[PDB]
């Protein structure tokens, strides 16, 4: 053996530590990870409330599925130095406020808020770290958007837009504009859901999206990519 | 940290008892546990040991088969079920905690013990000093000899010095022959050469009076010395 | 004719042995040597590779038996028959177990999260191997070498009173080798196909195609084998008797054996070689 | 507003500009001398025998 | 006037550049031209530390050169006996997003931190037998990138808010806030005398700070991209910077300018970690190409290469006695090379 008594006991302690690490790793792998991003005031807090400093953690359980939502909106640092820590998350919940087609950013009027959302979406969807990572696209503030389109038309946000100013068609146009920012339409897939303040099926939509993502992941793992 | 133990009493020979050791103030699950006897006027002898998570159980040769040691981690308690008691087991039992990793200090805290009376290849560790006079303010050296070299090839000499004050639970002084335990004044020092070791007290006071024991920890019959008593 | 058939069978046996060796060795080398058995599917795939290798290990001795008389002896005839039969049983059981695993992964994703681990897969694989050994225990006791017409042959001797055990061991290869496994095999993949059709993904079409490939491959490999088994059992029961019938059943026996074990070389290219993860592992190995 | 930032930057630049600098020759010579003096005590540069290598 | 202030700043920069050029009588390349090359260095993986189930972001050797701490995204801080591969402790962190770890020189404490902007300091030697969080230093408004222990009571951290801080642990307060960087500070290294420390940030600048006083003494530029790794020369009169421009740079404190750039055409990936051997001769840099390159510090020639990590080599350290070289990569493994 060539091992002392206390050396053998230390080996046993290390084995117990290994067993605990394996148990916690299995528990963690049983979980689902969502990275929640939004262009500032994008209704992100509203959805955070409905499912239940720096990085904010949220745990909830829905239909025997344990979620872990990470909010990084308060980082206010170089995103490129910590966005690789979230490589491998199950999904990315991107919140976009539909009421920002009119409002312009406080920092200069030359550069629009929905354009900020589109730029952030382009950065995150086309990021090298998120290539096969699915995006669940929440389009919040749909009631305010529906009310406001009557007064100001969608042409301000999209000069090239040529269509009816009805709520449904404009919402479809904005959704299409967001999904045409996806360079790789084969490795990753984008789920779009419209929400409001009184919506009560957002958790169900997230559950369906994550279930589909899990099915795809374990189809890749089972040899049926 | 407390290690209060319960049980004991007068038992007729051939009977059975359950000695209980309640632990509070520290993590039980991460700590291995030992039972150490104390005869009414004699030294200490290791009885049984269980590791963290009840992985390994060891017993002394003289107590094999009859005793069974167990632990309850959720209840934070230690049990010793004793069967076929004879007059050789009449002792003051001591519950000892011991953690094992690199740089750890085994045999930190010894419980107060329970009194138990019954109606009527191991390393030999020898301290021939038995009793030596002491005067306050002087320096004293206590020697302990080993049957085989306690220095393992990894470089760790496995020797432990314990001080038992009059009417007190044993207290760890030196672990692995040169390392001072927590809360022990720096006047205590330990040295050795693999087989013969010394423990030096630079300046004693009335607090240092007591009986000193040396333990080996190479193999696992854990054997103590006869002990050396200090009298002012 | 007889010499032509002997050389013909020897040639196909040799090529099948070589191809199965390459495929199963590549699977094993990727799984246990170059990489780790990360997932439960890796455990099932390694077990299937071992099953295919065990099945094909008996091919060289059969080729020698075609070339010349049996010389290896009684005990190795026992172990060769065990190799063949344990390989057959383990391969079918692992195919069924992979069908169940994919059914869990696709139909019940949340439940399969908590019921699909490496330990459970290893336990089920050990159970499958033990079941295969138990199933081939009855067949080994009758496989005895004997001198017929001056030629040593290793075969399942059945005396006039033991003919009942031959027919029973033939139906066991049918109801326990095909009927029970393929009922689970069929049910699991039909429900996978139904689930994949009603799904929003780009991987759905590839998975549908691969599921259909698996189903048709397994059926064409294993159905003619067991059909000619059933017909042979009926002939032994004297229900279908005839010299021309006997010759036709022997020829069908040979051709359906070839179509049957071809699986030991097709199963790798269907379960591992096609599929993105194994291609990525192979590319990583090639780069290094 | 930005005037205070500019003043602070100018003061810091002045504080950085008043240091005493020795030539690259002397600094490089010092680095070389330190490397040469302690070259015998670097296990990575000069591999030790397996007897005193703790990682065998 | 703002224009006058900008003109004065430009004039001061011109004067600094002129002084630096005047002091550059020769270069480290020609001075060490006649020195014998180190030779082919081949280091074998003596130990492989398994147990982490996520990407390892941090690692720090202890003073005794046997116990080392490792941080990875699975939310655990594992303390390893390197001599015999063992796990002494497995501290479960509150925030799984750990990007830095530190081992105190005494060994009684270990610090971690990350996207929580909190430096959590844990006590290893406790009467309860379990590792307990001693302190939770908060006040940074950005992600913590590196924390180094001065002693058992003071710790120095660098954050993504373009600042560094000195904390006294026994009150959990920011004694001195070091400001002056424009981008996020990603690495800091303490001098052997623990009186100055160099911090490299994302504005391609490395600033030398006096710990006691609290202002930047020297600012070193030259990198074309963010500085992700810094390490003091053992002498304390130089340091090395790794960047995303696939180059390492050696800056001299007394010469107040660069001395050499270690680069090669085959290397395009950035440097994540940089460390020196215990002679100043070998510069070990972890690269994103799943490799760790060992350069000769005096001669820009590449001394050796360490391969064996299947993902990006994120952390890299050298023991105080220089016996071994620990490398931790994103493949959840630590390899001890010798
Ligand atoms: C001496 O070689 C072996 C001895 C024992 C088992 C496998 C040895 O290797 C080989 C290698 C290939 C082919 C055979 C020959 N076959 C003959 C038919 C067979 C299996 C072995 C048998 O025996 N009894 C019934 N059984 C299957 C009957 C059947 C039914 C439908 C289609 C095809 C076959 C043996």
């Amino acid at each position: 053996c060539t091992l002392s008594a206390e050396d053998k006991a230390a080996v046993e302690r290390s084995k117990m530590i290994d067993r605990n690490l394996r148990e916690d790793g299995e528990k963690a792998a049983r979980e689902v990870k969502l990275l929640l991003l939004g262009a500032g005031e994008s209704g992100k807090n509203t959805i955070v409330k409905q499912m239940k400093t720096g990085i904010v953690e949220t745990h909830f359980t829905f239909k025997d599925l344990h979620f872990k939502m990470f909010d990084v909106g308060a980082q206010r640092s170089e995103r490129k130095k910590w966005i690789h820590c979230f490589e491998g998350v199950t999904a990315i919940i991107f919140c976009v406020a539909l009421s920002d087609y009119d409002l312009v950013l406080a920092e200069d009027e030359e550069m629009n808020r929905m354009h900020e959302s589109m730029k952030l979406f382009d950065s995150i969807c086309n990021n090298k770290w998120f290539t096969d990572t699915s995006i669940i696209l929440f389009l919040n503030k749909k009631d305010l958007f529906e009310e406001k389109i009557k007064k100001s038309p969608l042409t301000i946000c999209y000069p090239e837009y040529a269509g009816s100013n009805t709520y449904e068609e404009a919402a479809a146009y904005i959704q299409c504009q967001f999904e045409d920012l996806n360079k790789r339409k084969d490795t990753k897939e984008i789920y779009t859901h419209f929400t409001c303040s009184t919506d009560t099926k957002n958790v169900q939509f997230v559950f369906d999206a994550v279930t589909d993502v899990i099915i795809k992941n374990n189809l890749k793992d089972c040899g049926l990519f | 940290v407390q290690l209060v133990e319960s049980g004991g009493g007068l038992v007729q020979p051939g009977g059975s008892r359950k000695l209980s050791c309640s632990a509070s103030g520290f993590a039980f699950s991460s700590f291995g546990m030992h039972w150490v006897r104390q005869a009414p006027e004699k030294g200490l002898e290791w009885v049984a040991y269980i590791s963290s998570g009840s992985g390994t159980i060891y017993y002394a040769d003289t107590v094999k088969g009859r005793f069974t040691i167990s632990r309850d981690d959720p209840k934070n308690t230690l049990f010793l079920q004793m069967t076929s008691l004879r007059s050789e087991d009449t002792a003051m039992y001591y519950c000892v905690r011991s953690i094992y990793y690199y740089g750890s200090s085994p045999f930190d805290f010894w419980g107060q013990g329970t009194t138990l009376t019954v109606s009527s290849s191991d390393i030999v560790m020898t301290q021939a000093t038995s009793s030596v006079p002491v005067t306050p303010g002087e320096s004293v050296s206590i020697s302990c000899r080993s049957s085989k070299s306690l220095l393992h090839s990894n470089g760790n000499t496995y020797l432990y010095w314990f001080l038992q004050r009059p009417g007190q639970s044993p207290q760890l002084l030196i672990y692995r022959m040169s390392n001072l335990a927590s809360g022990v004044p720096d006047r205590f020092s330990g040295s050795g050469s693999g087989t013969a070791f010394t423990l030096t007290i630079s300046r004693l006071e009335a607090e240092d009076v007591g009986v000193y024991y040396c333990m080996q920890h190479l193999e696992y019959p854990l054997t103590f010395g006869a002990g050396t008593k200090l009298e002012l | 004719i007889q010499t032509n058939g002997k050389l013909l069978l020897a040639v196909f046996y040799c090529l099948l042995f070589v191809f199965s060796l390459l495929g199963n060795s590549l699977v094993i080398l990727v799984l246990v040597v170059c990489k780790k058995l990360r997932s439960i599917t890796d455990v099932y795939l390694l077990n299937l590779a071992l099953s295919d290798l065990l099945f094909v290990f008996s091919f060289p001795f059969q080729t020698y038996y075609l070339l010349d008389q049996w010389v290896f002896g009684t005990v190795m005839c026992k172990v060769v028959s065990g190799f063949y039969y344990i390989g057959f049983y383990s391969s079918m059981f692992f195919i069924t177990l992979m069908s169940v695993d994919r059914y869990l992964a696709v139909v019940h994703a949340v439940y399969a999260l908590k019921v699909r681990t490496i330990r459970m897969g290893t336990t089920l694989c050990l159970a499958v191997w033990l079941t295969a050994i138990m199933a081939t225990i009855p067949l080994l006791v009758f496989y005895q070498v004997a001198s017929e017409d001056g030629v040593l042959q290793c075969y399942s001797f059945y005396n006039q009173q033991t003919l009942k055990w031959k027919i029973f061991t033939n139906f066991k290869m049918n109801i326990l080798g095909l009927l029970i496994p393929f009922t689970i095999f069929m049910f699991c993949y039909i429900k996978i196909l139904h689930q994949l059709k009603r799904c929003q993904n780009h991987n759905k079409t590839k998975a549908i195609r691969l599921v259909l490939i698996v189903v048709i491959a397994s059926l064409l490999f294993w159905v003619p084998f067991n059909v000619v088994l059933f017909l042979t059992s009926l002939h032994s029961m004297h229900i279908l008797d005839g010299c021309s019938i006997s010759q036709q059943l022997t020829y069908a026996t040979h051709v359906t054996e070839i179509i049957s074990f071809t699986h030991c070389c097709v199963n790798p290219v269907i379960y591992a070689f096609v599929g993105e993860k194994f291609k990525k592992h192979l590319s990583e190995i090639f780069q290094k | 507003a930005s005037i205070a930032q500019a003043r602070k930057l100018v003061e810091q630049l002045k504080m950085e500009a008043n240091i005493d600098r020795i030539k690259v020759s002397k600094a490089a010579a010092d680095l070389m001398a330190y490397c040469e003096a302690h070259a015998k005590e670097d296990p990575l540069l000069t591999p030790v025998p397996a007897s005193e290598n703790p990682f065998r | 006037e703002l224009d006058q202030l900008r003109q004065e700043a430009e004039q001061l920069k011109n004067q600094i550049r002129d002084a630096r050029k005047a002091c550059a009588d020769a270069t480290l390349s020609q001075i060490t031209n006649n020195i014998d090359p180190v030779g082919r260095i081949q280091m074998r993986t003596r130990r492989t530390l398994r147990g982490h189930l996520a990407k390892i972001y941090a690692m720090h050797w202890g003073t005794d050169s046997r116990l080392l701490v490792s941080a990875s995204q699975d939310g655990k801080l594992i303390i390893w006996d390197s001599y015999t591969t063992n796990k002494v402790h497995a501290i479960p962190l509150r925030s799984s997003w750990v990007m830095t770890c530190a081992y105190a020189p005494s060994g009684n404490y270990v610090a971690c931190g990350g996207l929580d902007n909190i430096c959590s300091i844990y006590n290893l030697k406790t009467r309860e037998g379990n590792v307990r969080v001693s302190r939770e230093l908060a006040g940074h408004t950005g992600y913590l990138s590196c924390c180094r222990f001065l002693d058992d009571n003071q710790i120095v951290t660098s954050s993504g808010d373009t600042t560094c801080a000195l904390w006294d642990i026994e009150t959990g307060q920011q004694t001195t806030t070091f400001t002056g960087h424009t981008g996020d500070v990603m690495s800091l290294s303490l001098a052997p005398d623990t009186r100055l420390f160099v911090s490299g940030a994302c504005d391609a600048s490395a600033k030398l700070w006096d710990v006691r006083e609290g202002m930047c003494r020297q600012t070193f530029t030259g990198h074309e991209s963010d500085i992700n790794a810094i390490c003091f020369f053992p002498n304390g009169n130089a340091f090395a910077t790794g960047s995303d421009d696939a180059t390492c740079r050696l800056f001299d404190l007394r010469a107040d300018q660069e001395l050499m750039t270690y680069s090669h055409d085959n290397i395009i990936c950035g440097i994540t970690s940089v460390s020196f051997s215990k002679s100043g001769r070998l510069l070990l840099a972890g690269y994103d190409d799943f490799n760790c390159n060992v350069w000769d510090a005096l001669k820009a020639d590449r001394a050796g290469v360490l391969a064996g990590h299947d993902n990006r080599v994120s952390c890299l350290g050298v023991t105080d006695d220089g016996m071994a070289v620990a490398t931790g990569s994103w493949d959840s493994f630590l390899k001890i090379w010798n």
